[PDB]
């Protein structure tokens, strides 16, 4: 049956033109692609695993589109936040994310990135308690994480290191996926209290009593006041070798830094891009705080880089670092959406019809995207480009023998007359 | 404020923060008020000092650049924008500005070229981008022509660029080429809808008529170009009436009437003669629309007299016969002419009706009183100033003979609308108008047929309904959309007049009837489907559509009032219940059940008189005018249970469908009960099979007969039941005749 | 719940409505809160809302009770409740009228469908006045005059026929309604309509 | 309350300053020094020395001292019970630091009370006031909490003032 696909997308358009909000179209496009992603994936010829991934990718694209256009377009402007110098850093961070839409967009994108991150299954047969092997062998004169750092790592049993590896890797995957609550649960429950505690430093300080404008979200002070310190402390910890590469990786991510080579070598376009947007973000916040004298000089223990990249440049670098992946045609759209250069790319792939015909999803996707765009933002895509796109896709509806559902797509030109 | 208000605040913060750094960090907020007090040599030094301490603020740097722009110091203003742009790349509008200013001041340096390239990729093919491309070239005739042509290749729908081509032709005084392109471009559906283009079309043609080149060349094609002028006048008239003011619209009428008078003398039996025929009708129709515009603002006595006058105009237009389509040279030309004919009959048609519903056979009086030649002078009087010569004015010389004075038939009107959907490029304005005009009628419009005429081969329902990606748009989504747009529009206008007829407004005169949000969506999905989007804007258009999909499908956070959902549900059931094929029946019934399944939870909370959680920036405006009441809840639950049963029957759960249908003694349940009992009989009725089974088979056909008779018995007795019929009464009787002859 | 009503009950019996409202509102007794809030608003409906006035100090508490009664979905019987939100709309009608925002104020009164503006609505609007809370009928005099003075101002700035027609409507309504100061009001309304012509 | 607390604790640090600096002068063990830096309410130099002496995890943990995060509190205490039930051996000063993170450094079961004999009473009181459970208690009842654990010398007047302050009611 699967050669139903176009129906689903077409179907969604029917429903829209007929209850005469348009963001639902895309939401459905997403779900549609996802549903199809499942079909080709389950039981299939290994020629299908490929086009299955091109559907999952499809789906992620629709999601990213929804998120960003919702934020950008459903922008109806709220009330400005008036801080005082007595206010906590927490509030200033919030203000920053409110006022600077360019940067919040980075947040949105990171959220999307996390959403679609793979995490291993929870490690089984985890041991009763930490470093149990070393303790049992005798030779841990101190039971604290820093003991084998104070003096040769030869202290820790091999099996203990192997388990610490399992743990820190799992925690790392969870952190990259946004699963911070799960990471704290794992830390707690796996007898890694001190690491847990480390994960608690992630929050900026708020006090509901002082920072009135969040006395709703909070009933109790929380987060840590000397955060610039925390951050250097963690970063330095991240640079100290004789720690497991995933643990160092974790601290890197937390300090707004770029994890060690041993770990980073396995990160893909999404993972890598995520890492570097995290860096942009971290740097930008800490700079925002410095420009408002909410950082205390004592805490500038160490040099961290102060110069934030632009999303443009991060993308360019990550691209050159992952050319194969970068060049994939829906991930180009992903980037195009991220930079807003989107009608830009529409008109572009339009002129590539004048090695876009070779891949099937593309001509469809661009067309339905163009439709959505001009629905949500009348004017968005050049009238001509709509004409050209629908023209060509329609002729494929003909080549597929689905003339049945051509009128729906017609509802965008007087050129429709000619059908 | 004044000079004292701002210079006194100096001592206000000077006494609050006296150190030099904080004194200079307030410079931007000092400069914030001098820009308001018209002090630019002072505001400049205030902001410039804040820049001395806050050298990395993109806002401050831009503010100084905008202030140097008022000072007209290009070199200084540009540099300021540059700093704000290099600090923050998201400032697209500043990349245009830099490119805009670099090309205006000096093009000799390639830096102006570079910034123009970036400006292009930030705003794909925007109207300003070409403007800058022409500016850069300015700093030779053949050179300009090649730019426009290369620009028209990829942007043939750009109004401004095509206009420039006519102006370049006109500058070299090769007007024949100017009209030639003007003629070949009147086939473009987009340009035909452009007010400024049609204005250019009217001039370039007239210039050619008087041009020395028109006479010398030949008198054979003279008629051909003359046709386009009339066509242009019609389009230009439609647009001028809507956007322009009372004065400008009336003035355009005089040029139209002059052209008509100058054309009628030639006559003949070719495209020009056929064009004159159809355009003649348009003239009165627009003239009627023009008349109604004046009266709206005016008093009641003038309104009735003017509406009386307009009614005659629309009548004259409607009477005009369908133009002779076969008589045109080409397929494109003839299809166009017919398209306009349908538009004329449709627009004038609904107007004729809405004006005739005011009174009983109001139309008859209009003709019996003003069809007299006295009315012709009363029409010329109200429209024009009597000073103009009444001899060469077409209005005063037309032979108003045997006005049909027959109100239009709905069935004819429907096929006029459907044929004219592409008249105004399917603007949501066009459809929302029609949808509203049918909102007062007893017969409903074929929306699903409208959409098929617009988006051909767009599936009724998309297989991949799971996601909201806008490649899965379906004619149902659109049908569901227009329903809300009209249901929303009607309520909004109802609220307006209540504070202050809504049906009576003609299409040009009325303003936007939908929210700019809705209009943006329709324009997006249209440009996307028809493949007239922009590679750069593809992703934006695509997302704009995606945003609303989840609402048209009643998914997470749908901005849908319960009444609008119910309206969608029943409007799709009855729309589908009348369809012949199973594919369409299933789809429309499916969606109807879907929306029903989303409402019933709301109705149950409403059934116990609780509060519905109001929406956040909904797509379809909520209204307490149609908020559901307990008085109607049990009905919807019942009407929904029917929709459930219908889908159960279509899927195969006949046992549960009949069990449900029989539970409620409704006229519609009869037609369903009958229709499904007939099918169980007909298939088994004639093949060799157990005799006992045959008797049971006949028994079902006996039930079919009975239920159809119950329909007709209850139908003839009461009118309210006639309207509840899921199909026409004559269709029910049609089956019965065949049922009994079986 | 009882003592808060006991304390609220006496303070109500001692004409201390502004307190009895705060106390009854403390026990989430909206039947009494809105009742008293109707009495405190009607006198101040047409008044000028000025800083620290008795209008601001009562309007601002009424709005703080409108939000907390909508966000929490609380309401008294429709009679008490309908009047309470109706007065709040009127208080907005005069606050816009006294500010010179004529267009904006005209739109509000139109929504309320309290005063007819087209002759067709006179029959139904007149019947509605019979069963509307006397806290509303009291302020009918000032509403008609403000609405008239609104049309009156817009006239000095077809449209003329429309204002003229609406002017008439207000008069016939006021003619069929027996209300406060119907003598002085009905006369002034007729004079303002004559100047229009 | 925060202001007053900060001034009191800055002052106590003014007083104990040389005592502790002497003690840091004579220590031969890095983790002990880290602890002493916590005795001067200098979280940052403790964190730094930790970092430098290659005690990095501790370092991170240290950064919590003076945020009163009850999660961290109960976690630190938990770690301490687990050690004080088996825990073949834990360094004498790491346990002290964890006990500081516990928020109840004498009030406890790994108790710093024995430090009664190694430090000015004021020095230990600083520990209660800085870590101790700042948010949950009023300055007074906090100080009182500490005094309830230790008798001060009858003759000492700065002692007397704290007692009169805490005695409130």
């Amino acid at each position: 049956y699967q050669t139903e696909r176009f129906t689903k997308f077409s179907d969604t358009l029917k429903e829209f033109k007929i209850e005469q909000d348009p963001f639902n179209i895309i939401r459905e496009f997403r779900s549609a692609a996802g549903q199809l992603a499942l079909d080709l994936a389950n039981s299939g010829d290994e020629s299908n695993v490929i086009s299955s991934k091109d559907w999952e990718l499809e789906a992620r694209f629709w999601h990213l589109v929804e998120l960003l256009l919702v934020f950008r377009n459903a922008d109806l402007d709220l009330d400005e936040m008036e801080l005082h110098p007595y206010n906590s850093r927490g509030l200033f961070e919030k203000k920053l994310m409110q006022d600077n839409k360019q940067l919040y967009q980075i947040w949105i994108v990171m959220v999307w990135l996390k959403e679609n991150t793979y995490v291993m299954e929870r490690p089984k047969n985890v041991p009763t308690s930490k470093w149990l092997n070393s303790i049992t062998s005798g030779g841990l004169k101190s039971c604290d994480l820093d003991f084998p750092l104070r003096e040769n790592t030869n202290v820790l049993d091999v099996k203990d290191k192997e388990e610490d590896h399992i743990f820190f890797k799992y925690i790392y995957e969870l952190i990259l996926a946004g699963a911070i609550d799960e990471a704290l649960e794992e830390a707690k429950l796996s007898d890694n209290i001190s690491i847990c505690m480390i994960l608690c430093g992630i929050q900026e300080y708020l006090n509901p009593v002082i920072d009135t404008q969040i006395a709703n979200e909070f009933n109790t002070q929380q987060g840590i006041k000397k955060h610039s310190l925390w951050r250097r402390t963690v970063y330095s910890l991240s640079q100290q070798a004789g720690l497991d590469p995933y643990e160092r990786a974790i601290y890197s991510y937390l300090s707004g830094a770029i994890p060690n080579q041993e770990v980073l070598q396995y990160s893909d376009w999404e993972s890598d891009l995520h890492i570097h947007l995290n860096q942009i973000l971290q740097t930008e916040i800490e700079n925002y705080l410095l420009e408002n004298n909410q950082v205390g000089t004592d805490e500038l223990i160490l040099p961290l880089p102060s110069h934030a990249l632009t999303v443009q440049e991060v993308l360019n670098r990550v691209a050159s670092r992952h050319p194969s992946e970068s060049e994939h045609p829906i991930r180009v759209l992903m980037a195009s959406v991220i930079l807003d250069s989107l009608p830009s790319v529409i008109h572009s792939s339009v002129e590539m019809l004048l090695d876009i015909i070779d891949k099937p999803y593309l001509l469809r996707i661009v067309t339905h995207l163009a439709i959505c765009l001009d629905i949500i933002n009348p004017g968005s895509v050049e009238e001509v480009d709509k004409s050209k796109l629908i023209t060509t896709y329609i002729s494929l509806l003909k080549l597929q023998g689905l003339y049945e559902n051509i009128p729906i797509y017609a509802t965008f030109l007087n050129e429709s007359d000619c059908l | 404020r004044s000079k004292a208000d701002v210079e006194r605040y100096i001592a206000s913060v000077q006494g609050s923060t006296p150190s030099p750094r904080q004194k200079s960090m307030k410079g931007f907020y000092f400069a914030k008020l001098y820009y308001e007090a018209k002090e630019y040599d002072l505001a400049k030094k205030y902001i410039c000092t804040y820049i001395n301490v806050q050298e990395r603020d993109p806002k401050a740097h831009r503010f100084l650049g905008l202030l140097y722009e008022l000072e007209e110091n290009t070199d200084k203003a540009v540099e300021c924008y540059r700093r704000s742009v290099e600090l923050n790349p998201t400032q697209k509008d500043l990349v245009l500005k830099i490119a805009e200013l670099l090309c205006k001041n000096d093009v000799t340096d390639g830096r102006a070229k570079y910034w123009l390239e970036r400006a292009a990729k930030l705003f794909p093919g925007s109207p300003a981008i070409y403007k800058l491309k022409e500016q850069l070239l300015d700093c030779g005739w053949n050179k300009l022509f090649d730019l426009i042509q290369s620009e028209l290749y990829v942007r043939p729908d750009d109004v401004h660029v095509n206009i420039r081509l006519v102006e370049v032709y006109r500058s070299t005084k090769r007007l024949k080429d100017a009209v030639a392109h003007c003629h070949e471009a009147e086939r473009n559906i987009a340009l035909r809808s452009s007010l400024e283009w049609n204005s250019c079309v009217v001039q370039t043609l007239k210039e050619y008529l008087e041009s020395l080149q028109c006479l010398e060349s030949d008198k054979s094609d003279w008629r051909a170009t003359n046709t386009d002028l009339l066509l242009a006048y019609a389009n230009l008239m439609l647009l001028t009436l809507s956007t322009r003011d009372v004065q400008e619209s009336r003035e355009l009428l005089q040029s139209f009437d002059s052209a008509l008078q100058s054309v009628k003398s030639l006559g003949g039996n070719d495209e020009l003669s056929a064009t004159f025929l159809e355009m003649k009708g348009h003239f009165y129709m627009h003239a009627g629309s023009l008349l109604l515009k004046m009266g709206q603002h005016s008093s009641n006595v003038q309104w009735r007299a003017l509406s009386e006058l307009a009614a005659l105009c629309y009548l004259i237009a409607f009477q005009v016969p369908r133009p002779k389509i076969k008589l045109i040279k080409g397929e494109a030309g003839q299809n166009l002419l017919e398209m306009m004919a349908c538009d004329r009959l449709s627009q004038s048609g609904h107007m004729l009706l809405n004006l005739s519903r005011g009174k009983q056979d109001f139309l008859k009086e209009i003709v019996e009183t003003f069809a007299n030649k006295s009315g012709q002078s009363a029409l010329y009087d109200a429209l024009f100033s009597s000073q103009s010569p009444k001899d060469t004015s077409f209005l005063g010389s037309d032979d108003i003979g045997n006005i049909d004075v027959r109100e239009p038939e709905l069935e004819d009107l429907t096929r006029y609308d459907v044929g004219a959907i592409r008249a105004h490029n399917g603007s949501l304005q066009h459809l929302t108008w029609l949808g509203l005009q049918w909102n007062s009628l007893p017969a409903l419009p074929g929306i699903r047929k409208w959409l098929k005429q617009l988006f051909h081969h767009l599936p009724h329902e998309t297989s991949r309904l799971e996601t909201n990606a806008p490649e899965s748009i379906c004619i149902l989504d659109l049908e569901v959309f227009l329903l809300g747009v009209v249901y929303t529009s009607h309520l909004q206008l109802k609220e307006k007049c209540n504070s202050h007829q809504p049906l009576c407004l003609p299409l040009p005169v009325c303003k936007q009837l939908c929210t700019e949000r809705q209009k943006s969506w329709w324009d997006a999905v249209c440009t996307l489907i028809h493949r007239k989007a922009v590679p750069g804007n593809v992703a934006k258009l695509r997302l704009l559509v995606q945003h609303e999909i989840n609402t048209l499908r009643a998914q997470e956070k749908h901005g849908l009032q319960p009444a609008l959902l119910v309206h969608w549900a029943e409007c799709l059931q009855k729309t589908g219940s009348g369809l012949n094929s199973f594919y369409d029946q299933r789809e429309y019934m499916g969606r109807s059940v879907h929306y029903w399944k989303k409402v019933l939870p709301l109705l149950k909370i409403i059934k116990k008189k609780n509060s519905i959680p109001e929406p956040i920036d909904p797509l379809f405006k909520h209204f307490h005018s149609v908020d559901i009441q307990a008085s109607e809840i049990v009905e919807y639950e019942e009407d929904a249970h029917i929709t459930f049963a219908i889908l159960d029957a279509v899927n195969g759960n006949i046992e549960d469908a009949v069990t449900a249908f029989e539970s409620i003694k409704s006229v519609v349940s009869y037609w369903n009960l009958a229709l499904i009992f007939h099918r169980k009989a007909e298939d088994i009725e004639n093949d060799a099979l157990s005799p006992e089974e045959q008797e049971e088979c006949k028994n079902y056909l006996r039930k079919t007969r009975d239920y159809l008779i119950k329909i007709i018995d209850d139908s003839d007795s009461n009118l309210s039941v006639v309207k509840k019929l899921p199909v026409p009464l004559e269709s029910v009787k049609e089956m019965l005749n065949s049922v009994m002859q079986e | 719940k009882p003592i808060i009503n006991k304390v609220a009950s006496v303070a109500e019996n001692k004409g201390l409505f502004e307190e009895a409202a705060k106390l009854y509102d403390l026990a989430k007794n909206a039947d009494k809160v809105l009742e008293l809030m109707n009495k405190l608003l009607s006198p101040v409906v047409p008044q000028i809302s000025a800083p620290q006035s008795n209008k601001e100090r009562l309007k601002n508490m009424a709005l703080s009770i409108a939000e907390r009664y909508r966000a929490q979905g609380i309401s008294a019987n429709k009679f008490v409740d309908s009047t309470f939100y109706l007065l709040l709309d009127l208080i907005t009608f005069f606050d816009e009228y006294h500010s010179g925002h004529i267009d904006r104020a005209f739109d509000i009164i139109e929504r309320l469908k309290l005063v007819p503006l087209n002759q067709e609505s006179v029959e139904e609007r007149v019947a509605a006045f019979r069963n509307f809370s006397d806290e509303i009928r009291h302020n009918l005099s000032e509403v008609l005059l403000a609405t008239m003075n609104i049309l009156f101002t817009q006239f000095k700035r077809d449209r003329d026929s429309q204002l003229r027609s609406q002017a008439r409507t207000l008069i016939t309504f006021a003619g069929m309604i027996p209300y406060r100061t119907s003598g002085d009001t009905n006369a002034r309304l007729v004079q303002m309509e004559v100047l229009m012509n | 309350k925060k202001e007053r607390h900060c001034r009191l604790t800055s002052w106590i640090v003014s007083q104990i300053g040389p005592e502790i600096e002497e003690k840091i002068r004579n220590s031969s063990n890095e983790i002990e020094q880290i602890f002493l830096y916590l005795l001067l309410n200098d979280v940052v130099r403790a964190s730094k020395l930790a970092i430098e002496s290659k005690n990095g995890h501790l370092s991170v943990l240290i950064s919590y001292l003076g945020s009163n995060d009850p999660r961290i509190r109960d976690l630190a205490e938990l770690q301490l019970q687990k050690w004080s039930t088996g825990g073949c051996s834990i360094d004498k000063n790491i346990s002290k630091i964890y006990k500081l993170l516990s928020g109840s450094p004498f009030e406890g079961l790994f108790s710093l009370k024995e430090l009664e004999s190694e430090f000015s009473w004021l020095c230990l009181l600083n520990l209660t006031l800085c870590y101790g459970q700042i948010d949950e208690y009023s300055l007074e009842s906090l100080v009182q909490s500490h005094l309830d654990k230790f008798s001060l010398p009858y003759d000492d007047p700065i002692g007397v003032i704290f007692q009169l302050y805490a005695a409130n009611e």
